[PDB]
Formats: structure tokens, C-alpha cells, sequence
């Protein structure tokens, strides 16, 4: 059972912006192709 | 007096006679329903009222470039073709002038008029039929339009003119449309400014080879995005584009290299005149938004990669004309003028493109000026008009439909005759056995025949009806050179159909000859079981030589067994010398592909000379056209 | 996936919101019907369509039990109605 | 490995291994004179020292364009056809680049890189073959402007190179144009000014598909009247026309509205500006001379007036071409590019234009690129390159020639070929009852096999060999359905040869088969016989099952005994009922052009998907592509 | 200023002289421009540092002061054309060719002949020099930040579109009306051109009047903004090459105030 | 708003098994339908901070406070 390259991004994307801190992290681009955290 | 549906009946002319009994000579044989019509004013055409037909009825040109006075027959689907290419670009010219407002409104030239002659007036009328007032939308669309204009007596007809006497004080043509249900008295077509109530009602798509999809594009995608109706969904998406943009042109004023020479260029402008003023950069999309320059690309299934192939694009072009043509236009009369779409184009997407013009209903009213037979191979319920090669500008015109019964042959049958048609004189033969033979004879005889016209249509299993009469209607001479054929019928024994005699007849218009039966012993059988039936052959060939005189007055040769038969009549000694045989023509029978290569290889230049000449073969004289 | 609205939903919209220069004129619809994808598929790679996957099956009428009972909860997914919500005023459906 | 005659010949390749043994091999087969070539850089083309083949060999292309690296074989004659609408262009294109001046002098933009990637080199090199200098006068043209830059090594070969990188820094792409007879180092073709030494030699006529007639004669007109001797009696008529128009002018002077014009208008000018002037009116052919406006009349005979048609136009401007090429450039190489001639001209026109390109000896080098079957109707030694429709751009080039035993056959044979050129599959059928069955198959089945690229060429009486080598060589997929054929030979009894596997057999390069006795008693005739025939093939048709295994694999179906029986192996129940005849394949046979058609008639959709989806008729799933 | 051009612009020179270029249409005549130069102040002019390096070994010492560049063209009567030989050295008696490759010789090197014509469109100006303008200044890392993040942006934008119910309707429709004109396995996609080719490609300059929001694409307003481009050219794209303008008819469509601007600008 | 779900470790065990609210806009200037930020208005810097202070509290518990059971129709 290996998980899809698409589908592996999506969900750390997803938890990413659900529970980070935004006293200590933020996110600059969120977008489906790529995504930064700073 | 030609009737709607095909139909051809002769009358005799008297002179100083009112045409009234004439009339009632048709109706009888067949009064206030019909209407009689010749040369575009009321051969005799008639009008058989309320049936199933194109609005377009004809259309008659006086005096304008080319055409002195011609009447062309019309209908929903109409080609026209021919070797005269001036008179095909003027008639689609004629059509612009008459419907399309663009066209109108630069008047006529002084060129415009026939022989320079500006002493004799323009005259464009279309005839149109209303008669199907109730089952066809398009005529609702031209009855709102036209009001009282029309006449209860003549609801069914309409005319719409057009007009022009040049003006020698002002070297101006001015062009003024009429229309009406009579033909004698016509008003004029009320309209303010530049428009008048016939734009309203007509829109012509002029659709020419060289057309940039891009601009294609770009006026349509105005309708296309307006038209359709807008969610919440899609205001949320096209407000956060607006954002998207107006970040990119933001950050575009935020790099150095861009605000450093936006500031020496303001400065620099300071410097050339004082005046409080800033210069900046800015994206021209993000400025006038996404709509502005979206384009459509061509996206390969499996590709990432955006593409602006030429073939690809001009095939497509022409999906956008099929899709506007669902929707674009509702409400009103769309008539779509090609001119020669086979320029550029693969012959394969020329069969394409057939397609879409006969057997779908996207182009319901289109004129189609073609030079490649490929656009017409899948031709059907369409109106051939083709223009003859002389100056003066004679037009032929045919309503070429396809029967039930040539349903199963369609394909094939079209794929023969599109060759045909641009063509002047065509000489039917059965097959490729024929075929072989008088090409040999004709490349050592007249090896240009093609050129000067001459055409060879094969033609096999079916009867020359539909052949001949498409080609007598446009004026191409036809030659049919068949042989008197016995065929037995299924599950009756010794019992033989004139096959070959029956074709011939049922093109003179005469009824099938019944079937005769041939009484031959069992043992009879093989080349004693031919001879006999070739003595039947020859006597019934005997017996018919008034239908067989008959024949050669319509230009049709049939053989009195069969083409080798006539072959060795002319070649004797040279054909059995080569064939090395004690019968050759048995013996030329027995694989006839075959053994006619072989005996074609080994003919010489006096023997083609010899069939040339011979009487038998006198089809090639007349498609040589000597 | 059709699903209705008891109060109608009221909304402005701009059909001058495509283009950004010209001066924005604002219109108002009136929507009782949401439309929520629930089924896209595909024969083959197009879009971002989902490729639809073939029936398998250990004997023929196991493949057709297979291809039959998926249709079934397929299509009974699809046809069962779904309204809003009122205690929520469409924060989540429900059925009617 | 592929010969210059057309001959090839398979070697296995090894890794890490010299061609020098490959080499040898082959000159044992068939070493100093002959050249080994690949892909245009020394399947490997070879060379036969001197023979009397074109002086263009071949032509490779990189980085331009589309054309990422291409070789292409040549001749002095070459057509360029196929659906990549945009290489057959850029080809052309890059010959001009190669050739002419005009559009050399522009150099190459950022768009003339492959794939805009300026970091790579446009090359464009021309292979020549100077073997026949001795024979040749356009070989000697070359040498005497060429003079140091061969080595009597490469005395047969030679290369003219077109060179270019680009400037980043200029934005300019620099052409630089090469010749030698080393390719590894050329040097640079001498020039002063704007022309070099290659621009006295080559000349590059570029015949566009649309022309102005008097545009084309204004500038030959000078030299066709300088060029020709002027005698006494002709100096006495030239000084006699110049007093006849000064005396028009002077004539004109003499009018009163002309002189009152110029003299007011003159006094208006003197009003304006205290200028000492006057204005006279002048004819402007009087003042030039009447050889400034001298241009072609096309006067029809028996009519005395005068006129400027349009299709008569567009051919006679050929013939401007025809005369000019024989008497204009005597002292230079004269290479046509004709371009889409077809374009709005009469198929009898294209046929026309095609017996000039090939018949005649007007045009001894021209590259023409073509959609329109017609202009190939009379090709004949002519090297044939086809575009493959992928946007990879390949290349695929045969040398077509007629043999000689073709040549009673090669009217037919051409003109049925020629459309079978753009296609991307050919089902090669025997006649015309195999093509109607097959087209109404196909039409209930796969209406549209003719978009998609799939063809119907029908050959009969010869052997597959031509068509084939011609197709598999363009790189067009060929199938093959024949049947099991017994052809008895000329003047013997009982004695067949299998010209049915023949036929197959020579398409796999093996030699044709023994002919075969077949002893059959006096009695037994017609239907018995033919049974007996039909056993004989059952039983010769299954000893070669391994041939026949072979045939499948290179796409030849053969049939067990003829088309009717596999047909009757398909939908023979349906057959039976609908012929209600005790032998639906006896009857079938009788007379297969009428029986056929009213077969097909009878055929619904069920039985056309029997016949597609059976395995006899497997050419047809083959042709479709499925 | 034609014989100018055709004496130092390649552009006009690769065409070669007609029959009409020749005095009179004489073509038995020949054609000659010749162009002094000097080139004593050679120790403090940089410029003509830039002619003697390209010249090379034309030169002599006893006439390293002056220097001659010589236009020749004798009309061929059998190929009805005029060829352009173009010659230099010091000594005008004997002038060597000038050297070349190809199209280009080597005085296209030193010389530069921009004309400026009255009626030129400024975006059309701004289209070619934009490349010039960014490429040669330094990037930094900020900047290839930015240059990511717009690229990003416009990509966004394009899958935006994509979204959009009536743009999915139509591209999905038309694709099957394609695939029904032919067989093919192709999707039609509509996106932004500028998003495709990014924003570089549509970048123009926008007159903005100060404390005004709106951006403004007057007449005169970009007459006067076009030469301030030339201007800003002028200081720093072409430092290794000899820069000759030629100004036809600088006054036509000008206002009188404007001309006297262009004046002070071409004289102080 | 994002009431969709709750947010701890849910998409991972959706995996394994095999409407938007808008409640804060604004915007410094007039630009599409967003709504006018007010300018903050103090007699004292002091008493300016505070009076911003409270305004940024009451609304941001407003958009931090948790979502709503919604008995009825639930997640679904």
C-alpha cells in the first residue's frame, strides 16, 4: 500500500494550515502546486 | 416545363398564344397552387405550393460584372463550382451586396457594372418561399420582419430586390433594396441611419481560407462569457482573480531594477518639461484584467505544455464556427458564404469538413465555392450550380439528391461522381477492364485529354440514372458505353433479364423490358453454354436496332455482346497474335484484369490508332471531343 | 447534487466584473437551488478527472454482482434527496 | 544499409565494433569509389560513384525551426508533400535561406532557433554529387565558380553549408554560408559587398501560388526584347513609333479644353508661388516611351477585341515561365520552388501543370510542395518526401520511377497512387466489387476511416510490388487483401501458375512459384470444374500455411480461395436469405458488380459488424487502426 | 541622410542600390560616398579609441590623422542590381575593404545609426528596449524572490480561470466539438497569454499624472515620453559603439513648446 | 470561518477508510465591495491604544470562537 505523490502532498498542506502557531510560523504561498512556510 | 421534384414535361410552343392553355395542359396532367415561373419571372419552372423545400427558391443577377441576366435555382445547401472563376467570385459578390450590410455600404463602382456600362441598371433579386409558414422557424423570422409588405394573395412568394442606376454627376452607385410579395410593385425596405430592416433578419458569415483563429477568438469571446449566467461560485472566482492581478502588478512596483528605472525615466521626463507627472510599469493584463487577452491553446492529452501546429488550429477554427452556429445567432436567418475552404488544407480535413457541411445540420443555409472534388464526397440534399467555361457566364444549376435505393452505394458513388463534375465531357464505363484498355488507348491516341476535359467515371452494379441525370442538368456531356448483358435470375432457370439493354432504356425513360427465357440442354455447358447465349445476344440486338438507333442519338454505345467482342472486331490479327491463343477473346474473358494488363502491355501505337478509329469505339471520339 | 433553499438566497452580482477598468453596476439574483459536485469520472486521463477503473470480477457473474452492487450504492448516493439545514441556516444538509 | 538503386540489404550490428568489415561485406556483395554515409554525415545510404543521378544528393537540417535534425534524400526533382503544414514550409524556407539572396540578407531571428533556444547552432548543408562532370553542364557551372575549394581527392562531392549562432548581445543571428568538398573543414564562400560567389551560380525562382501577370512581365519584359538582335528594318520602326507619339503629344497640346487648362492652371501655380514654370498635360506612355507600357493581350481568335478571364491569366503566366526557362538563364543553375500551385486553380489546370513539371524538360530542378492530388497525375522520376503528421517532423523520402514493364499502365497506376500518397493507411484491394463491400462495412462501421487517415487503393492486373515499395518507403502503412488465384497460361491445357501467392510471395523478395498441372476429365465443366479448382487451392493454400504465417506478419492477408468465400464464412445464413438462392456464393460470382450491390443492399447493420469483428476480414480492423 | 544610412546603417545598406539610386538613372556611372574622419584627438576622444581598435592594421603612420570610409557601387546591367563594396584606410588612393562575415562587416561594430522617425509608436519603442533595460541591471536576492512569487501569482491566475464554471462549460464543449471534426486526443484549455508567458511579455509604461489613481495609456504625453526613453538609451545601452542619430522632421505633429524642449536637448 | 471540521487528525483516517461563512472584511480603501476601515480616533495616545485595544479584542474573540454544535443537521 504506497500512498499517491499528489495525494502525500495534500494532506501535510492540509495539516500544515490547520495547526500551526502563528505566534512562531506563518505561511507564504499556499497553492496547490507548491506551498512555503516560513 | 420543368417541375419542382425533377420532373420533365414537353409541350409544344405556338406562336401569338397565350400561355393559360399551356398551364392548364400541366395542371391536367398533374391551378391557383401553382405558379409558373421562367427565367426567375413569372424551360418553365413551377411551384408546387406548400411542400417540403428551401426558402431560397432563385436568384437573378442583370447587369452586374459578369452576369448580363442569369437565374440560378437555389436552395438550403448550395455549391457552386466551374471552370470560370471570375463569375464564381462575383455571384458570392452578388449575395454579399444583396444581404451583407458591409458590402452594401460602400455602393456600386463604376467597374461594378456589366461591360462598364453605367447606362444599365443593377438588378439582384432573391426569391423566397413562405409556403411552410408553420413548420419552419426561419420563415416566422422573415414574416415578423417584413410586416405588411406582404400580400394575402401571395403569401407563399417573396422577393427581396436590390437596385442601382449610376449617378454620372456624383460617379456614385447607389444601391436601394425592395422587397414584397409582388414582383411589380416592390417598397423600399424602411431603416434609419445606416441599418435597415433586412439586418435585422439576415446575418451572412463570410468564412474565407486565411482566417486567424486568434482573431476568430477575439470577437466572439465577447458573446460567448456574457451569455451564459454567473453563480456565486464564479463571482467569488472572478473578484479573487482581480485581487490575483492587482498583487502582481504590486509586486512588480516592488523590485528594484523596475523602480529604479521607473524613477529615472520619471526624472528624465521631469527634465524634458515640467510637468507633475510620475511614469510606471505595470503588467497590461493585470491593468485590463484576464478577460482581456485570453486565448484558447491547443493542449495536448498527456502534455503539460501549452501550444499557440498550423493544421491544428485551422481544424479548429471551424469548431468555433460550429459551436456559435448552435447559439450565437437564434434570432435571425444565418447564411454562411465558404469560399474555397480547400486552400491550405489536407485532404483528409477536406473530407472532414464535408462532412460537417452535408451530413450535419450545423450549417443549415450555406453557398459553397469549391475547386477540389474532396469537399463533395459526402455531398447530399444540396443544390450543384456550376458556371460554364465560356465567357459569357451561363449557370447550370441541379438539385442533387441521393435515392433510398443508392443509400447502400452512397459513398462510393459520391467519391466517383465529385471528379466528375469539374469535368466537361464524361464517358461511363463498368469497370477497370474498360478502364485500363481505353486509357492505353487514349495515352497513345490523345494523351491530353484530361486536360482539354475529357473525364473516364467508372461506373458498376447500378444504373446510369443517377449518374446521367446530374450530369445533363449541369450541362456536361455524357457518354455511356455499355455492352448488352443477359442476367439469370435468382432461383428461375434458363431464364435471362436484358440487363444491359434494360439500363439503356430506362435511360431513354422507357419501361424494363420483360425477361426472356433461354432454353440450352444440360450438357451444354462452359464455352458451348457462352456461344449460345452470344447468339442470343446477337439476335436480340437485331431485333432492337430501332432502341439501338435511338441510343447513339442520346450518345449511347451498347456493344452488341460485349467490349471484347467490339475489341477483337477492330484488332483481330495483332490482339490474337500477342495472345498467342486460338480464340483470344475467350480467353481475354477468362481473367479479365489480368489478361486486358497483358494485352495493353503488348499493344502497339497502330493498333490504339486502330480502335481509335474504329466504329465500335466510337465513344472516344466523342469524349476526345473531335 | 440539486439541493434547495426554504429562504430564497439573495446576492449582487456585476456583469461589468470581468473587466476591471470600466465603473462597476451592481444587479441583484435571486438563487433557491445549490448545486454541490458530488460525481466526475472520466474513461480516460482529461482534466483533472478522475480515471474511472475497470470491473473485476473471479467468475462472470461475480464480475456482474460486482459491477451491479456498485451501481446500486453509486446511484442510491446520487438519487437520495438532501435539503438544508434551518437550525443552521445551511451550514450543513440534511434529509427532507 | 540501402543501395542508390533502391536495393537493401540487412547486416547485424555489433557493440564497439568498426564499420570497416560491414563495409567490406558490402563491396563483396556488390570500395574506393563507393561513399558510406548516415543521416547525411559519412540504415546508411551508399554512393555508386558515377552514374547519372542528380547532382543533389541529400539535404540536412538542425535546429531550424521545427526541424531539430533532419536529413533528406533529393533528386532533381522533389515533392514535399504531407499533413505537418509548417515543416513543408520551414523546408522550403530553409532552402531559400540556403540559396537565395533576398532572403538570406535578413539573417535569422530569435523565432528561426529550434525551440527559440538560441544556444544552439542552425546548420543547413547541401550534398552535391559532381561524379558526371564530363556529361553535365550545370556540374560544370558549379566547378568553374567553386575553382580551389575541392580537393582531387573528393572530386565527386561537394558541400555547400549554411552557418549561424546567435548574438545575445546584438540580438542578430549572423548567416554565414560555407562550401568545401571536406565536410570537417569548409571554408567560407568568397563575396564582396552583399553577393558572393554562390549567388552567380544558383538561382532560386520562387513561383507563389498567386501572381500578378503584369507584375511578372514588367520586369522580364526588359530583358526580352535587349536580349534579341535588333535589325535595320527593326531601328527604322522604333524611330518611326517615337515621331507617332511625339506627335500625340503634340496633338494633345492642340486641343482647346487642354490648352485651357494648362494655361489657367499655370496662372493658378503662378499666383501661388512667383515661380517662372509652366504647366503642360502630357500623355505618359508618349513621354516614356511605348515600351514603358507594353503588356500581353490574350486576343481569342475571330474576335478583334482586346482583353486583359482569370484562369487563362494564371496559365499563361506559366508559360512566361516556360519561356523564360528556356532561353533566360543559360549560364546558371535554376532551381523552382513551387509553392500550393493547386491554390485556386481548375483541377484540368493542375493536371496540366503536372505534365509540364514532369513531361517536359521545362523545369530540371524544382522542389514542389502540393495538397492536391492532381498535380501528381503524371509524376515520374521524381524523389517524393512525405512529412509525417507528428510535430517531431520526420522525414520520409522514396525516388519514384515507372517501370518500364508499367509503362502501358502508368496513366492508371498514377493517378490512383497519387491520392494514396496522403494517407496514413492503404488497404490494398483487388476491384471494384472488393471496394463496394468494404465501403458500405466501413460505413456502417467506421463512417469516418477516411478522416482518420484510412484509404481504399484498388490495383488490379499487376503486381503489388510498385505500390508497396512506394508506400513502405514514404512511411505509409500498406495492407493487403488478395485471394488464392489459379491463372492458366496461354496455349496449354491443365497447367495453372499460383499467381494469386505469387503476387504475395514477390512482395516478400522471394522468387515466384512453379506453376502447377491440374488434370480435370472432358465431362466435368462449369460448376464441377470450378469446385474442383476451389479443392486444389483449399489444398495449396494449406501445404503454405508457413508463407502464409509470413504474409500475416507484413500485414498480406491472403485469401483461402477468393473474397465470396470468406465472405460466406461471416455472414453466410444472412447471405442465404437474402439471395434465396441454393449457392448465395455461386450466385455471388456470376456477375460480381450487380450481385454485390444488391448483396450490400440487402446487408443490415448486424451482418457489417459479422464481417468487421470476423477474423478473415482482419485488413479491415487493420485500416481503421484499432 | 539616405546616402548616411547607406553609407552606415546595414538595414538600409543590404539592399543594394535600384536604377533609380543612380544620378539621372545613369548606371554607367558610379555611385561613391566617402566619409572623412579624424582621428588626431585620439589620446583624450574615446570614441575614436572604438574606430582604431576595429580598424586594425587599415591605418598608416604618416596619415594616422585622418581616415576615409568609402561607399563603391558600379551598376551590373546583366543581373539588373547595384552591389555595395564598402572600403577604408587612411590613404585615399588605396582603400582596402572593409572585413566581414556573413552580413555583417566590421564596421557594423563601431557604428550605430539610430533614425528617428516623426510617427513612432511608444509601446512599439518600448517593446524591443525592455529586454535591453532589465537584463543588463544586477538581480539581487530579493528580486529573484519577487520574480518566484509573480511567477507563482500568474500560475494561480491561470488555474483561477480554469475554474470558472462558464470557461469549464465552453472548453469542455468545444474539446468534443474537435474531437467530433476529427479523432484526435486533444484538449482545448482557455488561458491568460500573459500568465503563459509571464508577466515580462505585456510590461508596459503607464503615464500616471501625480495624486491621480487611474492609469492613462494625451498624444503629445507620449511624443516627449518616447525621446526621454531615447534619452535614458542614450546614457547606457550602447558605451562601446559610435552612436549617429538621425532626426528627420523632429517638428511634425510637435507642439511649438515641445519643439523648443527637443531643441534645448539636442544642442545643450 | 472554517467550520467544515474539526481540525486535529481527521484527513489521515478519512484516508484509511477507503457551505462558506464569511465573518470579517475590510480594506484601508474603497476597493471592490469590501467595507471601510474606520481610522482609530483618541483624545490621549493612552487612551487611544486602549480604545483600539478593546476593539481588537471583542472582534477577534468574535473570530476566534469556536464553531457551533448545530443539533439538526450536524456534520452533515
Amino acid at each position: 500500500c504506497y500512498l499517491s505523490q499528489e495525494e502525500s502532498y495534500k494532506i501535510i498542506r492540509n495539516h500544515i494550515k490547520a495547526n500551526i502557531n502563528p505566534k512562531f510560523a506563518r505561511i507564504t504561498s499556499d497553492y496547490d502546486f507548491c506551498l512555503t512556510v516560513v | 416545363v420543368a417541375g419542382q421534384d425533377g420532373s420533365v414535361v414537353q409541350f409544344k410552343i405556338k406562336r401569338h398564344t397565350p400561355l393559360s392553355k399551356l398551364m392548364k395542359a400541366y395542371c391536367e396532367r398533374q391551378m391557383r397552387q401553382i405558379r409558373f415561373r421562367f427565367d426567375g419571372q413569372p424551360t418553365i419552372d413551377v411551384f408546387q405550393q406548400q411542400t417540403g423545400g428551401s426558402k431560397f427558391s432563385n436568384i437573378t443577377i442583370k447587369n452586374f460584372r459578369n452576369f448580363e441576366k442569369v437565374n440560378i435555382n437555389l436552395d438550403n445547401k448550395n455549391v457552386i463550382f466551374g471552370m470560370n472563376d471570375i463569375g464564381k467570385t462575383n455571384f458570392l459578390y452578388a449575395l454579399r451586396f444583396l444581404l451583407d450590410k458591409e458590402i452594401r455600404k460602400f455602393g456600386f463602382n463604376k467597374s461594378d457594372y456589366h461591360k462598364h456600362d453605367t447606362s444599365k441598371k443593377i438588378e439582384i433579386i432573391l426569391t423566397l418561399d413562405l409556403s411552410n409558414y408553420e413548420k419552419d422557424e426561419d420563415t416566422k423570422k422573415l414574416i415578423s420582419v417584413v410586416k405588411g409588405a406582404r400580400t394575402s394573395a401571395n403569401a407563399d412568394v417573396f422577393y427581396i430586390a436590390l437596385e442601382s442606376k449610376y449617378d454620372d454627376k456624383e460617379l456614385y452607385g447607389n444601391i436601394i433594396l425592395k422587397w414584397g410579395s409582388e414582383l411589380d410593385n416592390l417598397i423600399d425596405i424602411p431603416g434609419r441611419g445606416n441599418i435597415n430592416a433586412l439586418d435585422n433578419v439576415f446575418k451572412v458569415i463570410y468564412i474565407n481560407p486565411l482566417v486567424d483563429l486568434d482573431k476568430l477568438f477575439a470577437q466572439n469571446k465577447k458573446y460567448i462569457f456574457e451569455e451564459s449566467q454567473g453563480n456565486e461560485s464564479d463571482e467569488g472566482i472572478l473578484n479573487n482573480i482581480k485581487s490575483l492581478t492587482d498583487q502582481v502588478n504590486q509586486q512588480i512596483g516592488e523590485m528594484t531594477i523596475i523602480k529604479g528605472f521607473q524613477q529615472e525615466i520619471t526624472s528624465e521626463y521631469r527634465s524634458l518639461k515640467k510637468e507633475e507627472v510620475s511614469i510606471e510599469l505595470k503588467s497590461e493584463m493585470a491593468i485590463k484584467g484576464f478577460f482581456s487577452d485570453i486565448i484558447p491553446y491547443i493542449k495536448k492529452d498527456g502534455d503539460s505544455n501549452y501550444y499557440p501546429g498550423d493544421g491544428r488550429r485551422k481544424m479548429l477554427s471551424y469548431s468555433i464556427y460550429n459551436y456559435l452556429a448552435k447559439k450565437k445567432y437564434e434570432d435571425k436567418i444565418v447564411i454562411y458564404l465558404i469560399e474555397e475552404p480547400e486552400i491550405s488544407l489536407h485532404r483528409s480535413m477536406q473530407i472532414a469538413l464535408s462532412k460537417q457541411l452535408f451530413e450535419q445540420s450545423t450549417y443549415k443555409y450555406f453557398f459553397l465555392s469549391t475547386h477540389s472534388p474532396e469537399l463533395l464526397y459526402e455531398m447530399d440534399n444540396t443544390r450543384l450550380i456550376r458556371v460554364h467555361s465560356t465567357e459569357k457566364v451561363v449557370c447550370s444549376s441541379h438539385m442533387y439528391n441521393v435515392e433510398e435505393a443508392y443509400g447502400s452505394v452512397k459513398k462510393k458513388l459520391n467519391k466517383a461522381l465529385s471528379s466528375a463534375l469539374f469535368a466537361e465531357r464524361v464517358l461511363l464505363i463498368e469497370g477497370p477492364s474498360e478502364k485500363i484498355l481505353f486509357e492505353k488507348v487514349l495515352d497513345e491516341v490523345e494523351p491530353e485529354y484530361e486536360l482539354n476535359g475529357g473525364f473516364l467515371l467508372e461506373v458498376g452494379g447500378t444504373y446510369f440514372n443517377h449518374y446521367v441525370c446530374t450530369l445533363n442538368d449541369l450541362g456536361i456531356t455524357h457518354i455511356i458505353k455499355t455492352d448488352n448483358d443477359l442476367k439469370s435470375k435468382k432461383g428461375k432457370k434458363g431464364v435471362y433479364e436484358l440487363l444491359g439493354l434494360n439500363r439503356c432504356l430506362n435511360l431513354l425513360g422507357r419501361e424494363n423490358l420483360d425477361e426472356i427465357t433461354i432454353d440450352i440442354p444440360e450438357d451444354i455447358k462452359g464455352k458451348k453454354k457462352k456461344e449460345r447465349l452470344n447468339e442470343r445476344k446477337k439476335e436480340i440486338f437485331k431485333q432492337y436496332k430501332n432502341e439501338v438507333g435511338e441510343f447513339l442519338g442520346e450518345r449511347i454505345y451498347l456493344s452488341e455482346i460485349d467490349l471484347e467482342n467490339d475489341l477483337y472486331s477492330a484488332i483481330g490479327e495483332s490482339m490474337k497474335r500477342i495472345f498467342e491463343n486460338e480464340d483470344p477473346v475467350h480467353y481475354l474473358q477468362k481473367s479479365k484484369l489480368f489478361n486486358m494488363v497483358e494485352l495493353v502491355n503488348n499493344l502497339s501505337t497502330k493498333d490504339c490508332f486502330d480502335v481509335f478509329e474504329h466504329e465500335k469505339f466510337a465513344c472516344l471520339k466523342e469524349l476526345v471531343g473531335s | 447534487k440539486v439541493l434547495e433553499l426554504y429562504k430564497p438566497h439573495e446576492y449582487i452580482v456585476d456583469l461589468n466584473a470581468m473587466y476591471k477598468r470600466r465603473k462597476p453596476k451592481l444587479e441583484k439574483r435571486f438563487q433557491t437551488k445549490r448545486e454541490v459536485e458530488i460525481y466526475k469520472v472520466a474513461p480516460k486521463a482529461y482534466q483533472s478527472y478522475p480515471i474511472v477503473e475497470p470491473f473485476s470480477g473471479k467468475d462472470v457473474e461475480d464480475l456482474k454482482s460486482n459491477i451491479k452492487k456498485f451501481l446500486d450504492d453509486l446511484m442510491a448516493k446520487i438519487n437520495e434527496p438532501l435539503v438544508e439545514c434551518k437550525c443552521c441556516k445551511g451550514r450543513g444538509v440534511i434529509l427532507n
